[PDB]
């Protein structure tokens, strides 16, 4: 398009807390520790 | 007027039991989680990280 | 067809005999999982009574069914989140790759 | 947030409430465009009865 | 047919013999107005996707609101701002407006 709350009878999608590129960088995150450092980054620094 | 209050009054007291049943079913998974965490945590020593 | 259960392989054991790797493979498989729904929320006055008084009167005589319903929804939503925080952040940093 | 939580506190958080706040509603009526009239110019106004 | 909804400016093509929209759960969406050959869709005039954020009320009773799913535009025309109370005419203009 470019109101959708009251188009439908009153269902909507709330969007996820966190976004996408949000758990790209979670993961990316993961990643890096577990390349970078192994198993330690878990367990501590 | 009672089957209007009987039928009114049933499905409250079934949704409230589906309701209980499926709280149930999710603290038997955490009383399972549980069950294990004792065993492997303190009846031992776990391997198993975080 | 009668369904096959896998290929038949007999194992050649003996009390004297052993079988050793002499090589190996490094396999990379992969593992999907469902971690969160999609946060559906349903606003149970306009779903059942879309804008006409007289049947949300009406509705008002039946009591909390539709304050719950919303409540169940709103219980739903919120382990979405969690499911999603707790399979995902796991991790107390933010690092990076060097280059 | 605090009638539709039934209660006169609230907690931190963010509540989804429902719709108390009514609204005046005028009244409107459509048709379509007035044709096909009948006879009773010439059943009225005849010449002879 | 009878409703109630607010009328607005359409987009879509209604065939030359075709009168009355239709969503999936057989509910009026638009119409073909009986003496202009327009096509005025039909949105219901209720707002339920509204949610209050608050802190405590012990600690203060300042609160924020959020729409669901509009532009900071179209709010003071969502949930109708002109026939509200002033009160509610905060939460709908303003500068702390975030999108
Ligand atoms: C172990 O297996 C690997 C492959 O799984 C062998 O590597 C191959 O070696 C031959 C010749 O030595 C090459 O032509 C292939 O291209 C290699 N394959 C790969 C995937 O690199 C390796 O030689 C084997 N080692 C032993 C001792 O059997
Ligand atoms: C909201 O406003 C922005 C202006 O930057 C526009 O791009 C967008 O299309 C608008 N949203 C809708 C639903 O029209
Ligand atoms: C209905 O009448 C109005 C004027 O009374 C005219 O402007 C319009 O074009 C007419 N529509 C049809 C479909 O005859
Ligand atoms: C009959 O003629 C008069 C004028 O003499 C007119 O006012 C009236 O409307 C006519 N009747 C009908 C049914 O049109």
């Amino acid at each position: 398009i470019a109101i959708c709350a009251q188009k439908f009878n009153g269902l909507t999608v709330l969007p996820p807390l966190l976004t996408d590129e949000m758990i790209a960088q979670y993961t990316s995150a993961l990643l890096a520790g577990t390349i970078t450092s192994g198993w330690t980054f878990g367990a501590g620094a | 007027q009672i089957d209007r209050l009987i039928t009114g009054r049933l499905q409250s007291l079934q949704t409230y039991v589906t309701q209980q049943l499926i709280r149930a079913a999710e603290i038997r998974a955490s009383a399972n989680l549980a069950a294990t965490k004792m065993s492997e945590c303190v009846l031992g020593q776990s391997k198993r990280v975080d | 067809y009668t369904m096959s259960l896998g290929a038949e392989n007999s194992v050649a054991y003996s009390n004297n005999s052993i079988a050793i790797p002499t090589n190996f493979t490094i396999s990379v498989t992969t593992e999907i999982l469902p971690v969160s729904m999609t946060k559906t929320s349903v606003d149970c006055t306009m779903y059942i009574c879309g804008d006409s008084t007289e049947c949300s009167n009406l509705l008002l005589q039946y009591g909390s069914f539709c304050t719950q319903l919303n409540r169940a929804l709103t219980g739903i939503a919120v382990e979405q989140d969690k499911n999603t925080q707790e399979v995902f952040a796991q991790v107390k940093q933010i690092y990076k790759t060097p280059p | 947030t605090k009638c539709t939580l039934k209660s006169f506190t609230v907690e931190k958080g963010i509540y989804q409430t429902s719709n108390f706040r009514v609204q005046p509603t005028e009244s409107i009526v459509r048709f379509p465009n007035i044709t096909n009239l009948c006879p009773f110019g010439e059943v009225f106004n005849a010449t002879r009865f | 047919l009878t409703g109630t909804g607010v009328l607005t400016e359409s987009n879509k093509k209604f065939l030359p013999f075709q009168q009355f929209g239709r969503d999936i759960a057989d509910t009026t969406d638009a119409v073909r107005d009986p003496q202009t050959l327009e096509i005025l869709d039909i949105t219901p005039c209720s707002f339920g996707g509204v949610s209050v954020i608050t802190p405590g009320t012990n600690t203060s009773n300042q609160v924020a609101v959020l729409y669901q799913d509009v532009n900071c535009t179209e709010v003071p025309v969502a949930i109708h701002a002109d026939q509200l109370t002033p009160t509610w005419r905060v939460y709908s203009t303003g500068s702390n407006v975030f999108q």
